[PDB]
RNA sequence: CGCGACCUCAGAUCAGACGUGGCGACCCGCUGAAUUUAAGCAUAUUAGUCAGCGGAGGAAAAGAAACUAACCAGGAUUCCCUCAGUAACGGCGAGUGAACAGGGAAGAGCCCAGCGCCGAAUCCCCGCCGCGCGGGGCGUGGGAAAUGUGGCGUACGGAAG
RNA sequence: AGGCUAAAUACCGGCACGAGACCGAUAGUCAACAAGUACCGUAAGGGAAAGUUGAAAAGAACUUUGAAGAGAGAGUUCAA
RNA sequence: CGGCUACCCACCCGACCCGUCUUGAAACACGGACCAAGGAGUCUAACACGUGCGCGAGUCGGGGGCUCGCACGAAAGCCGC
RNA sequence: GAGCCUUGAAGCCUAGGGCGCGGGCCCGGGUGGAGCCGCCGCAGGUGCAGAUCUUGGUGGUAGUAGCAAAUAUUCAAACGAGAACUUUGAAGGCCGAAGUGGAGAAGGGUUCCAUGUGAACAGCAGUUGAACAUGGGUCAGUCGGUCCUGAGAGAUGGGCG
RNA sequence: CGACUCUUAGCGGUGGAUCACUCGGCUCGUGCGUCGAUGAAGAACGCAGCUAGCUGCGAGAAUUAAUGUGAAUUGCAGGACACAUUGAUCAUCGACACUUCGAACGCACUUGCGGCCCCGGGUUCCUCCCGGGGCUACGCCUGUCUGAGCGUCGCUU
């Protein structure tokens, strides 16, 4: 919506923060087995549901 | 027209984020939650579903206060001060 | 044979407690034996590894009588590094090679106020 | 200025006056889409923003 | 050896606030400098200045609580935060005096017929 | 269901019994706990004998067992009176008293 | 008309204190079906279970006979082996089904209302005084509760004088 | 027709521990791994797949072809 | 030089596509595109028969207790009024 | 079994030799890199060709059907290795004001903007994009919420349970 | 002669079966018995130099103080390197601190609207003026205060 409330905007803020790629400085960490982020949500494919 | 053409009319919402559980079970029209019943002082748990308690019982969260009680019980709930 | 009903013989439990050991237990796990002329001098068998002490490899590929010195103690990898025990990369740059502290024998120790206390405690306990 | 979300215009004005010893004309706050709060604080005509910026980091 | 909490306990609370004010000013300066792409060597002092601020605040609160406990020592109806915080179960339990307190009938019974040490063989 | 020849059976397994089955896998542990408790009690009460309170001579009520004699709970008040010791002192002496039994 | 005492009562953000909710494997109180079996189905079985609600503790309930037996009697309660798939219940069909002995684990017993005597010798609160570490109880004086009944002395095994 | 009480008894939840004629990654708890996670339905709710380089990255310097993906030599390792 | 075979080819003869319901299946009856992994008569209580063992008009300590705390001991040994 | 093994265990492959009627097994060779097996007894979650069997993978179909609702594209140049799909200019057209225009409410939540690459996404391609990576972007006394009640929902008093 | 098809072997590709390994489960037993109005379980948000998730934390936010141990963490520069000052990490953890919702407690929750007391700045003061601190939910127990009764009683107008 064009106008929303503070709670919904704060909830969307964390999704915006989380929708970020994997940093390239942890790939060389000892014991690291993460190759790519499996929680990347697309605005068109997967709807977060309010 | 009961299918695809009728699905396009879905515009409103009947559930938002709850206040006690944070899930999307809170009903706007009935003003009650579908997972806990926020107006009710007691949280609604049921033995019919075993998986409901698995996602809601203690230990499945942070336990910011319950983490330290198990640690302080091993010493008998001391209140003094370490020597020196 | 084990007799204490409070210590386990489970292989999985031992491996877990060894691989997830805290930093103050890793320093005790990473212990190296002392030389023969120094063992009779200090009346102690083994001693943990620190950054300043010299050491000599006894087993492995980079083994011999050349005296060396440690430069890094990698507690996370249960390994130590020596300045002369090194290897060339593809581009020719040098890089240290990791050797386990159990496969190396110490010849010199840093005489520290805490090291002397540990030595005398071990000697008095061995009696 | 990127300020806390709990601060209002009066608190922003008081904090600026106490930290930089400069007068404030008005404050326009907005909640960024990332969750922070950004405030445009207008200085009095006697003060210049260039010297305040040179004194506090930004040039 | 930047800021140690053991030496801060000797200074009075008037000097602690003065030592914390300039520390917060330095933290703010470091935060403003962090936004600039340069000065990468100063980007590591934020952690230590924050820890020192935390240490100063800890000493301040420790001194305040010590003074408050010394003031409220030996007085009835002490504040709730000064009252013990073991658990809710032991707070509602009876005190040791009430547990050891017994009725006059039981006292007279125990005084008249005590538990005698005995043995049965010849 | 029946066969050529066999004893008619009425097993009482029609109820939901599998959800209440008591397996005695803790029997050695229970016996060890009981033995340790007995040893601890005897060590704490060492001057006094185990099963301290003396028990009287008791005949079995029913006609099936009335030919043999067995132990009991406590001595009667009449027996205490003929013995000549007070009722309340026998408990701390080590004599179990049964006020309900008659003579 | 007023004043005062008692008695049923109202208000406070009065001083102090207490309950809410969560977990719920074990335990306590209530009501609570049907699928199934009966080769069909109503009584019955499933089951006084599942689901539902209300509570607490490391255990809870039980627990000192308005008991069991009918002979040479036993003696709180709890749990185990036997009694026993027995007595008995049941369209006496399907099926259901204990108890007393006895042997073991453990074994701890008591209080009060009442009847009577004691000048209410009783209890809570407030404040100064004499005490100990981490803070609460002993001796002093007034404000209440209480004679429509504090407390010692008493408990069916008798007790009191 | 009033009340209190530990004992032997039970414990698939909780905090720790020990053991196994059990399972060995389509098995074993749904979950050995960022698992009640991703995802699905408005909601009650449903619910996954997914372990193995090498002793040590020592993860292929450098030359050449191609814009790059990639490949030909070369190089580390006993072994690419 | 000798060699059957889990290699290929040819001729002669015989040769319908497997599994189960059925009196009758290759059927114009049903299932199967192919391959790898998983997959189905188990366990408890009771009964009847037969067999092996030990004792024997007796038999059975599975229920408890005893010796010493024990990795193997949640075993084993014993009760004898 | 004083069993075999980093002078090579398990596993896998094999126009090789050979045994047993058979279930199967032995040896040779090639991969493989750390365990395995014979004999005497014991206990099984113990043998697959099917169950419109469960999971995973792969074929014929087959480079086949299909990339056909709404009139239509063309010329030149530039940036580029690469041009029909990008950009600019020109020509020819459509939507023709109830639009293929300009704004909004619900809903979406960063999709908006700038820069940069071109393996994945766009059902062909791409220098292009609502894709990817980085960095920015939403400023109110007088725009709306906040105020008021409407249908309606709802606590205390009280009642029921 | 070629092409296509079929059957075998070698190599190669898709495929991820068997084998070996296991910081994981399942089962059995033992020890203890611990939540909250002094704010429980759970949820939301935020916190790291570079940080998306898990984990760990609460504006003192990838940890503070103290004790034990004794020279580090690590992907990368920096940084306390100092230890005949106080000394890194780790563990323990009894001392401080612990944002919002949540039994959730000022009313409702659209983060709005208030009401009292106190402290700093505004016309040096109340009068619907800014910031900060404390209190402001229900029922109930003991006591105090306030006050209603043509409920009963005594003296009095
Ligand atoms: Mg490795
Ligand atoms: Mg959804
Ligand atoms: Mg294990
Ligand atoms: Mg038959
Ligand atoms: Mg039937
Ligand atoms: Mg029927
Ligand atoms: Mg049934
Ligand atoms: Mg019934
Ligand atoms: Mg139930
Ligand atoms: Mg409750
Ligand atoms: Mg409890
Ligand atoms: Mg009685
Ligand atoms: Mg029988
Ligand atoms: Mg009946
Ligand atoms: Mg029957
Ligand atoms: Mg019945
Ligand atoms: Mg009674
Ligand atoms: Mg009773
Ligand atoms: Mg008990
Ligand atoms: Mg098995
Ligand atoms: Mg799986
Ligand atoms: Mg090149
Ligand atoms: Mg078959
Ligand atoms: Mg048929
Ligand atoms: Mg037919
Ligand atoms: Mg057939
Ligand atoms: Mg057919
Ligand atoms: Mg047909
Ligand atoms: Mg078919
Ligand atoms: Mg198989
Ligand atoms: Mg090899
Ligand atoms: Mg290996
Ligand atoms: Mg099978
Ligand atoms: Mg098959
Ligand atoms: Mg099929
Ligand atoms: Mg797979
Ligand atoms: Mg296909
Ligand atoms: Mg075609
Ligand atoms: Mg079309
Ligand atoms: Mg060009
Ligand atoms: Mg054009
Ligand atoms: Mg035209
Ligand atoms: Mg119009
Ligand atoms: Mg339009
Ligand atoms: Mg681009
Ligand atoms: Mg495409
Ligand atoms: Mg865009
Ligand atoms: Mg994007
Ligand atoms: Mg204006
Ligand atoms: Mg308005
Ligand atoms: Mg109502
Ligand atoms: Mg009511
Ligand atoms: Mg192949
Ligand atoms: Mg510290
Ligand atoms: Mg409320
Ligand atoms: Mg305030
Ligand atoms: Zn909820």
């Amino acid at each position: 919506s064009s106008h929303k409330t503070f709670r919904i905007k704060r909830f969307l803020a964390k999704k915006q923060k989380q929708n970020r790629p994997i940093p390239q400085w942890i790939r060389m960490k000892t014991g690291n087995k993460i190759r790519y982020n499996s929680k990347r949500r697309h605005w068109r494919r997967t709807k977060l549901g309010l | 027209t009961k299918g695809t053409s009728s699905f396009g009319k879905r515009r409103n919402k009947t559930h938002t984020l709850c206040r006690r559980c944070g899930s999307k079970a809170y009903h706007l029209q009935k003003s009650t939650c579908g997972k806990c019943g926020y107006p009710a002082k007691r949280k609604r748990k049921y033995n019919w579903s075993a998986k409901a308690k698995r996602r809601n019982t203690t230990g499945t969260g942070r336990m910011r206060h319950l983490k330290i009680v198990y640690r302080r019980f091993r010493h008998g709930f001391r209140e003094g001060t370490t020597p020196k | 044979m084990k007799f204490n009903p409070f210590v386990t013989s489970d292989r999985s439990k031992n491996r877990k407690r060894h691989f997830n050991a805290p930093s103050h237990i890793r320093r005790k796990i990473m212990s190296s034996p002392l030389s023969k002329e120094l063992r009779q001098k200090y009346n102690v068998r083994s001693m943990p590894i620190r950054k300043d002490d010299e050491v000599q490899v006894v087993r492995g590929h980079y083994k011999g009588q050349q005296i060396g010195k440690v430069v890094q103690v990698y507690r996370k990898k249960y390994v130590i590094y020596i300045e002369r025990v090194q290897r060339e990369k593809a581009n020719g740059t040098t890089v240290h090679v990791g050797i386990h502290p159990s496969k190396v024998v110490i010849t010199r120790l840093k005489l520290d106020k805490d090291r002397k206390k540990i030595l005398e405690r071990k000697a008095k306990s061995r009696q | 200025f990127i300020v806390d979300v709990k601060a209002n215009k009066h608190q922003i004005k008081q904090a600026v006056k106490k930290l930089y010893d400069i007068d404030v004309a008005k404050v326009n706050t907005l909640i960024r889409p990332d969750g922070e709060k950004k405030a445009y604080v207008r200085l009095a005509p006697d003060y210049d923003a260039l010297d305040v910026a040179n004194k506090i980091g930004i040039i | 050896a930047k800021i140690k909490a053991r030496d801060l306990r000797g200074k009075k609370k008037e000097e602690l606030l003065k030592q914390l004010d300039d520390l917060k000013v330095e933290l703010s300066q470091l935060r403003v400098a962090k936004v600039t792409g340069g000065a990468a060597s100063k980007l590591s002092k934020i952690r230590v200045v924050r820890k020192s601020i935390a240490r100063v605040l800890t000493v301040i609160n420790q001194t305040q609580k010590e003074n408050l406990r010394k003031f409220y020592k030996g007085k009835k109806y002490k504040p709730l935060d000064l009252r013990p915080k073991k658990t809710r179960a032991m707070r509602r339990r009876l005190t040791k005096h009430e547990e050891k307190l017994k009725t006059k009938k039981q006292q007279r019974k125990e005084r008249l017929y005590p538990l005698r040490k005995y043995a049965v063989k010849a | 269901a029946p066969s050529r020849n066999g004893m008619i059976l009425k097993p009482h397994f029609h109820k939901d019994w599998q959800q209440r089955v008591d397996t005695w896998f803790n029997q050695p542990a229970r016996k060890i706990r009981r033995r340790k408790a007995r040893q601890a009690k005897a060590r704490r009460i060492a001057p006094r004998p185990a099963s301290g309170p003396i028990r009287p001579i008791v005949r079995c009520p029913t006609v099936r067992y009335h030919t043999k004699v067995r132990a009991g709970r406590g001595f009667s008040l009449e027996e205490l009176r003929v013995a000549g010791i007070h009722k309340k002192v026998a408990r701390t002496i080590g004599i179990s008293v049964d006020p309900r039994r008659r003579n």
